[PDB]
């Protein structure tokens, strides 16, 4: 019965603090220099501080002072940990571990750990698209609003050239103001910003690309009413230079299905180069029993692959089946429906 | 309380000197920690000593200094060796009784100086 | 057309020390609606912008009281009392009144040296994961960049449970752990000698350092178990054959597939028998990696040829063979018809 | 109150070093005494400095040490010279405001060490 | 008006303390490090301590700490000195002197000094006689009791041999106990202790001297009633050795007086050797107008002198005139009356 | 016959440290009156005994509570809590019960070194008193045994008044004192230069030291004024003549005196004229020193001769001459008669 009773499954948003408990018994609670150790999933353990009522003077870690706050209480033999301003990278499995008497070099008995997960207070403005594109050609971006009330926001697009300041490009107004559109003049006629209120999503088309366009692109959401906010995006990397890299996008072909009580079907993507192509199924909702086969090099120097799936042979008229192939080096996306041959 | 008394100067001739802290409490048969450091900002910890009832004077180091374990009636003795020229600094003594709670410490034990 | 002159363009002051930036305007940011659409932002180095100050003297909810806006007309000052790690990084200011909007040049901010931390400690453990059989002598090393005389601590930690201290020294048997968990080291770099690897040793091993603060063992030597399949029993495959698409016939090429599915082991044999005239020299084999759940592989065979020679024959099959198959299955079809 | 800050170490190379105490009060135009000693038992007094409104930094010695008078805004500076090997000891700073009464002194100003 | 108002004429017994006052005005009383300086008549000045409310820590003189005690008070700007356990050698003229501001090296303005005299709480047992005496011969001592009630005391004689312990010799009892006499046996028959209650005086005769008698002699007074005390003497030095030093005591001769309104008379002490003789007049009550003439060396190698006095020629029948000659080297005392020739 | 064994025979302990002496007896000091006549004394080194403890547990009035007696029968202990300077010196104990009494052997007591005082300071000033005329250049020195760089202070102090600081440095004119009070010194031993001695300088001069505590100038250079008589006017003498005693005539010798009295100046002339036959070769002259009050001398002349030659003549006189005497007085007498 020499252990450390740890607190329960506690989960909250980023930035807010958390109060943890660690009840000690079976030994001298008033000694042994209680610790705290969090386990960031992906690598090993961690350390923050040691605690003793006698030496509550400052002995913590560098980017920990001011954030963590250790306490104890002899009357019920309990220790508490309280991490504040919890960033997203603070999500880990927290332990309270006990050093030996008067010293700190070995950890005697470890607490049973704690569930401490933090993620995505709101799913902020998350951008998409971008990458390698020759000048003069086109490209379209994206921005997925979630966690908040999109339809009423004032949406912008603000870019940051490498090492430069922030450059406002275009803002679109919410649905009440006739979907008002305003551009910076460097994109007058070239670009066009847009949105689908039905989809919590903001779009911006980029045409007649020049090198001045070489900049990160941040998606912006603005509100100035009795509950105001200005929400930035994540940033999507968009660069312009004249790299030939002669590349062709895949042709896509349907593996027509038939009967047998289990069936199968797939999509065939042929003659594509370079590597790789990404294949999603039903726009991200079909994963169970899917095998996307590894790229195979053909004699022609061109790659090729196929992706298949097992579903019941019953629903083949009922459920609708569509494969997605996005090949951003060639900057070509293709979708195809797979329905049995009308024989 | 606890009070501490030690030398006001001790020139370590040929990297050899003895440092002792005159402690004030009962004879023996308790638990304790008698630490030694270097700096008032606690720049260095040089040695620290404890002994159980039967277990003898346990002694170790945390910045690799050389320390032997010597205990008497109610006084401590540090067999420090392997000195240098730059780490010449002030040296202070520390004490912490555990039973009973709470702890009413000493004022900053005046300390000592070495060469 | 209304450019923002951040004043100054950089600064830094020890933690607790105050600061001040001033956004001087070109024209009047007061709008014909009698509001000022100024703002203050912070771009942490390597991250997206995040907003701080909504109108002028107006702090976004969730921002600590350490920040504060001020000003009017064309004079605007931003002050910060205590600068910590969360406050280092560039600061901008922007008008939102007259089109097109504008941002400041960027007020780079960091902290000038607080206590000389003397960078803490570095603990290297190899590997991140090995594959050692049961009973093999495994001895994982532990290297540091500084001189820790003796402060190692070995924590057996199966992924999931609480860390279990194995040895409370460089090499000293900690009680509760068998006499085979021994260690060794002569000098700067010590080690741990597991004589015999056992099933309960399937874990992620750790070594601690204990000489100066701060502390990060935080590496992980995840000892994963070794078997390709033996602990995963026989799984006969599920065999399907796909003809080409009428889309590709009209393009000249004609691909055919013989998809195997959910078999163990990896060993498989496929043979395209066009018209029972065993063909050879047209098929590429592609196989997946062992599944996460069932530890089974799944395989495809892509026979290919031209329309011209495809419209010649009618029967297309692929005799699949396997261990789990009692007899070679021969899935087939005939051309054109269904 | 008054607070004092000074160096934690100053190796007097070739019997030449500068010692300064960072004092905490108004700019000038008062009366004071800023003393310097050697030992915590007040073994030696080494120098002490005062200046009137017009009268410049009056400076003298009581154990024959060498002391010059240097004053700035709210900080003192000691131009000590003619050192030896044995009198190497700790050095502390002292302060005493007079107007108004009473006097709420500083804790023992940490001090400095010399070579 | 920059001065120090000192206290008045204060006089008390030894051992008791004394509280002195020193009021300061005309300047900053709360500065300048008030001092105290006593003037022992016979040599120069002295020093005890400096005082300041700020540094009441211990800075005094060696055989002064614990005895002196300096105080101040800002409300009336006064300083006080309080010397305790006042020995007889503490009698002096005390001053309070002021150092300059923040320093102590010069004394600015001195207090007007103080009358501080101490003497003889009681005139203790004071011994007389003694000195050079050959062995075997006689000698008589004395002890003058004053300041206390002699007639009721238990009187002893305790000697201290050189470097040895104290040796009780003889005690005599008070007047109630039949003047009881008790001797140590080494003096049984030799010595005899005695007293005159009328004279507050104790006597001891020493006969058949031997070298064992070589010792200081302390006069003792004892009482054990409801107000008891044991009073020692001062000590008189008595040594025995065989130093010949052939010496003769003076013959004394009267300068017979006559008329003229002023008269004179004297005593002539002739043929004495070695030097000197002491001549007192009327057993210590006649000093006004007395000239004791310096010793004159005669041809014979022997010294001689005369001592005279002027008194009115009226009282020559009335007042009685007697000269005293004590010559302790020869251990001979002689007294002579000088009355005019009955012509 | 009842000897006292003091136990022990010596001791010493730092100030504040306790002590204990024990007086062990030969016989029982309890008297047939049921009292114990023990006592405890202290002999300070170089002084007479003084009593402390009257019966056994009984302290004499005026003794501090630091002393205390104890015991009974033949066991007797004396204790002292704090030993100071007044307590150093030998201790005895004595019985007062059975004759003859006895004392202890002597318990020598002192103090073992308290703080190393590093003996304070020594200030030598010469002379204790000089006799310098008015206006003469007087420069009194001041020597020390240690190295005081500059800490001298000259205190003019006429005997009787409060000390007056003359110079608040080695040589620096203190305000309130004329520009003639100058000093000088090059090195370890400084001095003071009074250019002209004046009547108000009739004083006892002092020099102070001021480098380390303790402090004792305490010497005195008493500048006393010089004149034998000039400020003491003429005083004619008073002349008396004494014949011998009839006691000495019957012893062979016959002394005669010519006593002068209360004259200034010292200059005098005496001539014994026996029978107006001026004698010469028998008289010794003896004179006193200048009086404390009137500054006058007084003189005797002792003519002497034998009975045999004394009974020869009848007239004996001594012509005294002086300045204050308008004419030589001749006091005389005749033999035998009156
Ligand atoms: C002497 O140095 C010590 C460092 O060991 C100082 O301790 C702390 O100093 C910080 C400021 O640097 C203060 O905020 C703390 O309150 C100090 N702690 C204590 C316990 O005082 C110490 O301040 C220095 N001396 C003085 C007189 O301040
Ligand atoms: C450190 O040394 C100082 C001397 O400068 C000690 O100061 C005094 O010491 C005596 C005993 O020797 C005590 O009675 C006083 O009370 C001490 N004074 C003060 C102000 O404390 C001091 O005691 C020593 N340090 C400690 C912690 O006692
Ligand atoms: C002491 O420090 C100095 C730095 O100036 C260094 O050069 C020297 O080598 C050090 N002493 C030793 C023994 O290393
Ligand atoms: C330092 O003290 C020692 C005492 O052991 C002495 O011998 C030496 O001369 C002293 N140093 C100097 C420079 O005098």
């Amino acid at each position: 019965q020499v252990q450390l009773v740890q607190s329960g499954a506690e989960v909250v948003k980023p930035g807010a603090s958390v109060k943890v408990s660690c009840k000690a018994s079976g030994y001298t609670f008033t000694s042994y220099y209680i610790h705290w150790v969090r386990q960031a999933p992906g690598q090993g353990l961690e350390w923050i501080g040691s605690i003793y009522p006698g030496n509550v003077n400052t002995n913590y870690a560098q980017k920990f002072q001011g954030r963590a706050t250790l306490t104890v209480d002899t009357s019920i033999s309990t220790a508490y940990m309280e991490l504040s301003r919890l960033r997203s990278d603070d999500t880990a499995v927290y332990y309270c571990t006990r050093s030996h008497y008067g010293l700190d070099w070995n950890f005697d008995v470890w607490g049973k750990g704690t569930t401490v997960t933090v993620s995505s207070s709101q799913v902020q403005l998350v951008e998409s698209g971008g990458g390698v594109v020759q000048p003069g050609r086109s490209l379209r971006l994206s921005c997925a609003a979630s966690g908040f009330t999109f339809t009423k926001a004032w949406m912008h697009w603000v870019r940051q050239a490498p090492g430069k300041q922030l450059e406002w490009v275009a803002q679109i107004k919410d649905k009440s103001n006739s979907y008002a559109t305003y551009y910076a003049d460097s994109v007058k006629g070239r670009f066009t910003i847009s949105r689908d209120d039905s989809k919590n999503t903001l779009y911006l088309q980029m045409n007649s690309l020049r090198a001045e366009d070489t900049a990160v692109y941040y998606c912006r959401g603005v509100y100035y009413a009795l509950s105001p906010f200005d929400y930035w995006g994540q940033g999507t990397l968009v660069t312009v230079s004249s790299r030939t890299a002669s590349t062709k996008g895949p042709s896509v072909f349907p593996l027509a299905p038939s009967s047998k009580g289990t069936a199968a079907l797939g999509c065939l993507v042929k003659d594509y180069f370079p590597e790789p192509v990404t294949v999603s199924w039903n726009s991200g909702a079909l994963t169970s029993g899917v095998h996307t086969f590894p790229a195979v090099l053909q004699s022609s120097g061109l790659y090729s692959l196929s992706s298949v799936v097992t579903v019941p042979s019953s629903s083949l008229g009922t459920q609708t089946y569509i494969c997605n192939v996005n090949h951003k080096p060639s900057n070509t996306k293709v979708d195809k429906k797979v329905e049995p041959k009308s024989c | 309380k606890i009070l501490v008394k030690q030398s006001p100067m001790l020139v370590a001739y040929d990297n050899a000197v003895n440092l002792s802290c005159k402690y004030s409490y009962n004879l023996f048969s308790r638990e304790f920690r008698a630490s030694l450091h270097k700096g008032l900002d606690s720049a260095v910890e040089v040695c620290v000593v404890y002994g159980n009832y039967s277990q003898q004077l346990q002694v170790y180091s945390k910045t690799g200094f050389n320390c032997d374990g010597k205990l008497g009636n109610e006084s401590v003795t540090f067999y420090l060796q392997n000195l240098y020229v730059n780490q010449t600094d002030i040296y202070f003594c520390k004490i912490e009784v555990m039973y009973p709670p709470p702890y009413l410490d000493n004022e900053k034990s005046n300390g000592t100086i070495i060469h | 057309d209304i450019v923002m002159t951040q004043t100054p363009l950089s600064l830094s002051v020890t933690p607790g020390q105050p600061a001040s930036i001033s956004c001087k305007s070109s024209q009047s940011l007061v709008h014909n609606n009698a509001n000022t659409y100024l703002s203050w932002y912070l771009q942490k180095p390597g991250q997206s912008p995040q907003s701080l100050i909504y109108k002028v003297s107006n702090r976004f909810s969730g921002v600590p009281d350490r920040f504060s806006g001020s000003g009017s007309g064309t004079d605007f000052t931003l002050k910060i009392s205590r600068v910590e790690a969360e406050d280092v990084g560039v600061y901008y200011c922007g008008q939102g009144t007259q089109y097109p909007f504008t941002f400041g040049s960027g007020t780079k901010v960091e902290i000038k040296g607080q206590p000389k931390a003397a960078p803490d400690i570095q603990m290297t453990q190899s590997p991140s994961s090995l594959s050692a059989s049961v009973g093999d002598r495994v001895t994982i090393t532990c290297q540091a960049s500084q001189n820790i005389y003796v402060w190692l601590n070995w924590y057996q930690q199966k992924p999931g449970k609480a860390p279990k201290l194995l040895i409370y020294k460089a090499s000293n048997l900690h009680t509760g752990v068998p006499s085979r968990f021994s260690g060794s080291g002569s000098g700067t770099d010590f080690t741990l000698t597991i004589s015999s690897l056992q099933p309960e040793d399937i874990a992620t091993y750790y070594c601690q350092q204990g000489q100066t603060y701060p502390y990060t063992f935080g590496q992980g030597t995840k000892l994963e178990i070794k078997t390709k399949g033996p602990s995963r029993t026989v799984a006969a495959p599920s065999v399907f054959i796909f003809p080409p698409s009428d889309e590709q016939l009209k393009s000249g090429t004609a691909s055919v597939v013989c998809l195997l599915n959910n078999f163990y082991p990896r060993e498989a044999k496929v043979q395209w028998k066009v018209d029972n005239a065993l063909q050879s020299g047209n098929s590429q084999e592609s196989v997946t990696e062992q599944d996460s759940k069932d530890s089974t592989y799944s395989l495809s065979s892509t026979l290919t040829l031209s329309k011209a020679d495809y419209e010649k024959h009618k029967v297309y099959a692929c005799e699949v063979t396997h261990q789990g198959l009692s007899s070679p299955v021969t899935k087939s079809f005939n051309r054109g018809e269904c």
